[PDB]
Parts: structure tokens; C-alpha cells; sequence
């Protein structure tokens, strides 16, 4: 259990709310912050697991939620929503991880923004171009909490 | 079992070379896979569904075999995907096939690499490769004293491959003391080698997986 | 016995040089030997690819010559632990990984201080390397 | 969350604030960390009700055994004091500097990385009725020591 890093999350998200006025930039600073995590994450991650190159936004999906979020968050998100093309998919949570307890509560905030950083930070390590997004938030009355993949190229060796 | 086998000049020139040895799906639009075009090829770059892998080229559409990059039709294949009114679409897949350039290639690109790994050397009085291993292939080098590289590639279990390359230098032997004079930068045509070198072959072909 | 180690970038960009037992010396500044061993191992990479009668899953795994062998490990992230030995050690991939997650994700990777994609400066990864190395039973000649 | 969330959080934490100071104070003079240690009292003051005394030094005894293995999953090396409400807790091998070095490789940036937890004890000991003034301090990558001390 770690309520450490949740609650460390919302000391940082609190922090900045107050240091920018505008809630739009808290969203870029933490998908940034993010980032820079998952560029370096990666690392931990495939010396962990043992997991090697994907060559399917499917094989890529399965990894996400049943052995990264696994191993990171002790929990594993539902996929669902496949785009025809199979360029596209949903990652679904029954709540928040980043989340411990909030105040409550009409916001442009997107709370855990910092993941949506760390999912495309962490997979353009490995060759593919993603966007993360939040399209359903526990926090703001949706039934679950959703993300969305979208694959938009493998990128090429140098 | 035995793959192929190159016979490369001191100079990287390709003389001699010998090969010894398919999936389709019905689509809807959009694809499934991310295809683009690589050195006349329509290669898949993305996807991997139904036996159909990565590095795979299209090889024929709605059961017409593909000309290159172009249809049976004379259509640009790429283009033809891009059209919804096509679907739905059959297309096979499968490991393209090397080109004799490409053959050429990469018969240079081994005699650079054989030189490097003998330069990059830690220890002194050091050959090229002699063996580079894979997953799924060994490849195995003989280099004469002239210079002359009698390349095979195998089964990684593959045995009693030293005696293969040893039985190809006899061969060559009898074609160089045949053909005292005889071009080096040309490919070897004699009939006799390429059948001696063929039976060779079949021998190692039973020397056991071990 | 070991001879030398290097790490190399998804770039090419040679991550660190380590050399134990080298009795021959390329003819060459080390700025280009990097070079030189990069593009040998790329040209492999591509190579190998093209070769291969199947399609693989690995790639490259190592090769030998007359004198020594060399040991090629490759992470999905780009990362190159390449070692060469004498003929006689087997495959250790076991190490190869060891060092790429016990030493290089553990102190560069883990170090902020760190930045990825130039020659690592940290004391502390190049100590706890070089005491691992020396460990290896295969280390010796 | 798995150890390197934290870790990795942190991290990226204390490289984009460890300079911002938006209520400096006289002639616009920045207190060093002052965001970052402010976020770990917040951090540490609920720690300080979400964990399992008599006298102070039982509330001191807590830090550096429940919230220390709590936190780094360690216990605090040693505990030292001088009967003046002034306290040492030190650590020799502090998980955020054990990537870090082995000497003084990296010093200069060392300090960026304590006041965070400075604020983790601060605010721990703040929930427990004690107000104080928790310092860190670095002579050599990765043992590093805590003082807290408690006015009369
Ligand atoms: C195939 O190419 C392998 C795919 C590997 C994907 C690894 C994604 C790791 C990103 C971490 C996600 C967990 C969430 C962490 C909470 C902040």
C-alpha cells in the first residue's frame, strides 16, 4: 500500500495549483513532470520484468495494465473500446489511483494528468508514439475512470 | 538443417551462392496493420495478428500475386488499400525473398564487418568471424589463405559444419587448380562445383541436430 | 577471461568503456573506436535481419573468432551491453542483463544527477562495475 | 505504489521547485527549499495521523522506527540528543542520495534532495503537538543526518 507517493502527488498537485492561476498550465506542468518520469521509469520497468519489444498496440495494452500497473500501482485496469483500426484503446480503472482523499470540489484540472505523462514518456522509449488521455474521471462524477490510448507511429532507428 | 551458403572474393564479391529451402487474411476498412513502403517492397510496420509478423511483405491481393510495390493490376498497392470502396480484401503475407543485390549487399556488408571484428580484436593473431550466432541461424566462416570466404548458414544446432567447409574448400581447390587463370572478380559457373558442392550438402544435411 | 566492456545508446552514443585484459590495441583513438564497434554492431543488427531464413525474436546474440568472442545483449529501451571473452565462456546472458539492471539502471538510470545520452560520469556506477566484472568466475586468464 | 514511484516523484519534484520561493520576505530574499519542505510537512503532518506515547522522546522513537520504515523502508541507523529538546537522527545509507554516490561526486546538489523529508519529519512531529526546526545535512554521499530541534 502507498499512500506516500498519493499523498506526496497531492501535496505537489496542491502546490501547483496555487503557483499557476490558470488550471490549464497545472495539466501541462504535471503531463511534463510525468514525462520526464517515464523516459527514466522505462528502464526500471523492462529490468524488472523482462518484457522485450512490441510489434502490436495490442501486446503494448496487455503489458500496460497487466504487468506495469500491476507492478507500479498493485492494480490492473480493464481493456476496452478497440478502435477498428486496432490504432486505439481504453484503459479503464475502478477509481483513482493517484488519488487519496480530496475537498470538494466547475474545473479544467485534470488531477492525475501526471500518469497521462508517464504512459507516453515511457512508451516513446520503445519505439511507439502514443497520447495519453483522460476522456473519464472518477473525480468529477463518471462512473470509472478512463484513459485513452492512441497509437500514432512507431518511431524509426537512428 | 542447412540454410544457404555464399561464396565471397577478398574484395567482397559475391561468386557463388545457394539457397536450400505464407499467411492470408480477409480485411475490412481500416486495416488492421500499418503497412509502408520499403525498397520496393510493401512491408508491414505495425500489428501482428494471425501469423502475420512485423518484417512481412505483401505478397498478393485477393488471390493476385503483387508486383513489387504495384498490383498484378498495375495499381499502386498502397494506394489500393487506401480506397474503402476495395474492401472488403485478401492479402498474403510472408518473409520477402532476398534480391540478388540484395545478395551482393550483403555479402560486402559481411566482408567489412569480418575485417572489423578481426581489427576490434582484443587479443593478438586474431581471423575474422567465424561464427556469428542468432536465434534462429548460425552462420559459419572459412577463410582460404587467398583471401577467398566460403560462408554457410544453419539450424543453430546444425553439427558437423567444419567438415562442410572443409569439403567446399576441396571443391573450390579443384576448381582454382582447374582454372589456374579464371577471373576472380567473376562467378563461378562450373557445373561441377554446384553439383559437388550440392551433394556436400545432402552428406551434412545427416550429420545430426546436436 | 574478460577483456573490455562497452554500453552503448539507442544513438550509438558509446554510455562507457571499460578494459581489463587488451593485448591488442586498435591502431586507433578510442573516440573512433567507439565509432568503429558501433557501426559494426549496427551493420550486424541490420544484417542479421535480412540473413535469417525466419523471423526472430532476439537477433544477434554473439560471435567468435579465432582468438575471443563477443557477447551482444540489447534492452527494448536501445541499451547495448556488449563483452568480449575468450572462446570459452558460454552464453551469460544472465550477466549481460545483470548489468544493465543492477549497475546501469540502478546507478544512472536511478541518479537524476545522470543525464541519459552522453558518457556516464558517475564514480559510483564505474566502482560497482568494475568490483562486479572481477567477480564473474570467467574474469580471470 | 511500488518504492520507485516515490523515488522518481520526488525527483522530478525537487528539480522543478527547489528554487521557487513565491513569499521570499526581506529584500526579496528566497529561504532555501522552502517549497519543497513545506510539502513534505504537509506530507509528513498526515503521516503523522495515519500511523501507529508519553514522553517527547516516545514521539521520537516513532519517527525513526514507524515512519522511517514507512517511508524508506528502513529504520533510522541512530538516535542521538542532548537533553535540550535538540535531536539527531542519522542515517547512513539514505535511499534518495544511495544512487547518487559514494563520496562527494555529488555534494553540491545533495542538499536539494533532504528538504522534502526535513518537511516529512517536521510535519510528522507538528500532528504529534510538538513544533520544531528539522535541518538536514551532508557531508558525504550517502550518510546524512537529521536535526530536529524542539524549542522551549
Ligand atoms: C512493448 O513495446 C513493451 C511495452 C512496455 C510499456 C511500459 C509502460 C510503463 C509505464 C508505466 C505505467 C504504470 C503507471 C505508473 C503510475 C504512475
Amino acid at each position: 500500500s502507498s499512500e506516500l507517493f498519493t499523498l506526496t502527488y497531492g501535496a505537489l498537485v496542491t502546490q501547483l495549483c496555487k503557483d499557476y492561476e490558470n488550471d490549464e498550465d497545472v495539466n501541462k506542468q504535471l503531463d511534463r513532470m510525468g514525462y520526464n518520469i517515464g523516459v527514466r521509469l522505462i528502464e526500471d520497468f523492462l529490468a524488472r520484468s523482462n518484457v522485450g519489444r512490441c510489434h502490436d498496440f495490442r501486446e503494448t495494452a496487455d503489458v500496460i495494465a497487466k504487468v506495469a500497473f500491476k507492478m507500479y500501482l498493485g492494480i490492473t485496469p480493464s481493456i476496452t473500446n478497440w478502435s477498428p483500426a486496432g490504432d486505439e484503446f481504453s484503459l479503464i480503472l475502478e477509481n483513482n489511483p493517484l488519488v487519496d482523499f480530496v475537498e470538494l470540489p466547475h474545473s479544467a484540472l485534470i488531477y492525475s494528468n501526471l500518469l497521462c505523462g508517464v504512459l507516453r514518456g515511457a512508451l516513446e522509449m520503445v519505439q511507439m508514439a502514443v497520447e495519453a488521455k483522460f476522456v473519464q474521471d472518477t473525480l468529477k462524477g463518471d462512473g470509472v475512470t478512463e484513459i485513452r490510448m492512441r497509437f500514432i507511429r512507431r518511431i524509426e532507428d537512428n | 538443417a542447412i540454410f544457404s551458403v555464399y561464396v565471397v572474393n577478398k574484395a567482397g564479391g559475391l561468386i557463388y551462392q545457394l539457397d536450400s529451402y505464407e499467411a492470408e487474411k480477409t480485411f475490412s476498412y481500416p486495416l488492421d496493420l500499418l503497412l509502408k513502403l520499403h525498397d520496393e517492397r510493401v512491408l508491414v510496420a505495425f500489428g501482428q495478428r494471425d501469423g502475420i509478423r512485423v518484417g512481412h511483405a505483401v505478397l498478393a491481393i485477393n488471390g493476385m500475386d503483387v508486383n513489387g510495390r504495384y498490383t498484378a493490376d498495375g495499381k499502386e498497392v498502397l494506394e489500393y488499400l487506401g480506397n474503402p470502396a476495395n474492401y472488403p480484401v485478401s492479402i498474403r503475407f510472408g518473409r520477402p525473398r532476398l534480391t540478388s543485390n540484395e545478395k551482393l549487399m550483403l555479402a560486402s556488408m559481411f566482408h567489412s564487418l569480418f575485417a572489423i571484428g578481426s581489427q576490434l580484436s582484443p587479443e593478438q593473431g586474431s581471423s575474422g568471424i567465424e561464427m556469428l550466432e542468432t536465434d534462429t541461424f548460425k552462420l559459419h566462416c572459412y577463410q582460404t589463405l587467398t583471401g577467398i570466404k566460403f560462408v554457410v548458414l544453419a539450424d543453430p544446432r546444425q553439427a558437423g559444419i567444419d567438415s562442410l567447409l572443409r569439403k567446399i574448400y576441396e571443391i573450390y581447390s579443384d576448381f582454382a587448380l582447374k582454372n589456374p587463370f579464371y577471373s576472380l572478380e567473376m562467378p563461378i559457373r562450373c557445373e561441377l562445383f554446384d553439383q559437388n558442392l550440392k551433394l556436400a550438402l545432402e552428406v551434412a544435411e545427416k550429420a545430426g541436430t546436436f | 577471461t574478460v577483456h573490455n566492456l562497452y554500453l552503448f545508446d539507442r544513438n550509438g552514443v558509446c554510455l562507457h568503456y571499460s578494459e581489463w585484459h587488451r593485448k591488442k590495441q586498435a591502431g586507433i583513438p578510442k573516440e573512433e573506436e567507439y565509432k568503429l564497434m558501433y557501426g559494426m554492431l549496427f551493420s550486424i543488427r541490420s544484417f542479421v535481419s535480412k540473413m535469417s531464413p525466419l523471423d526472430m525474436k532476439d537477433g544477434f546474440l554473439s560471435f567468435q573468432t579465432s582468438r575471443y568472442k563477443l557477447h551482444y545483449y540489447e534492452t527494448p529501451t536501445g541499451i547495448k551491453v556488449v563483452m568480449n571473452t575468450d572462446l570459452g565462456v558460454g552464453p551469460i546472458r544472465d550477466v549481460l542483463h545483470h548489468i544493465y539492471s543492477a549497475l546501469y539502471v540502478e546507478f544512472v538510470v536511478k541518479n537524476p544527477l545522470c543525464p541519459l545520452g552522453q558518457t556516464v560520469q558517475s564514480e559510483l556506477f564505474r566502482s560497482r562495475l568494475d568490483s562486479y566484472v572481477r567477480s564473474l568466475p570467467f574474469f580471470s586468464a | 505504489a511500488d518504492t520507485v514511484l516515490f523515488e522518481f516523484l520526488h525527483t522530478e519534484m525537487v528539480a522543478e521547485l527547489w528554487a521557487h520561493d513565491p513569499d521570499p520576505g526581506p529584500g526579496g530574499q528566497k529561504m532555501s527549499l522552502s517549497v519543497l519542505e513545506g510539502m513534505g510537512f504537509r506530507v509528513g503532518q498526515a503521516l503523522g495521523e495515519r500511523l501507529p506515547f508519553r514522553e517527547e522522546l516516545d514521539v521520537l522513537k516513532f519517527l525513526c522506527k514507524d515512519l522511517w520504515v514507512a517511508v524508506f523502508q528502513k529504520q533510522m541507523d541512530s538516535l542521538r540528543t542532548n537533553h535540550q529538546g535538540t535531536y539527531v537522527l542519522q542515517d547512513n545509507s539514505f535511499p534518495l542520495l544511495l544512487p547518487m554516490a559514494s563520496g562527494l561526486q555529488y555534494l553540491e546538489e545533495a542538499p536539494k534532495f533532504l528538504a522534502f523529508t526535513c518537511g516529512l519529519l517536521r510535519g510528522a512531529l507538528y500532528t504529534l503537538g510538538i513544533e520544531s526546526v528539522v535541518t538536514a545535512s551532508v557531508a558525504a554521499l550517502p550518510v546524512c543526518k537529521f536535526q530536529v530541534v524542539i524549542p522551549k
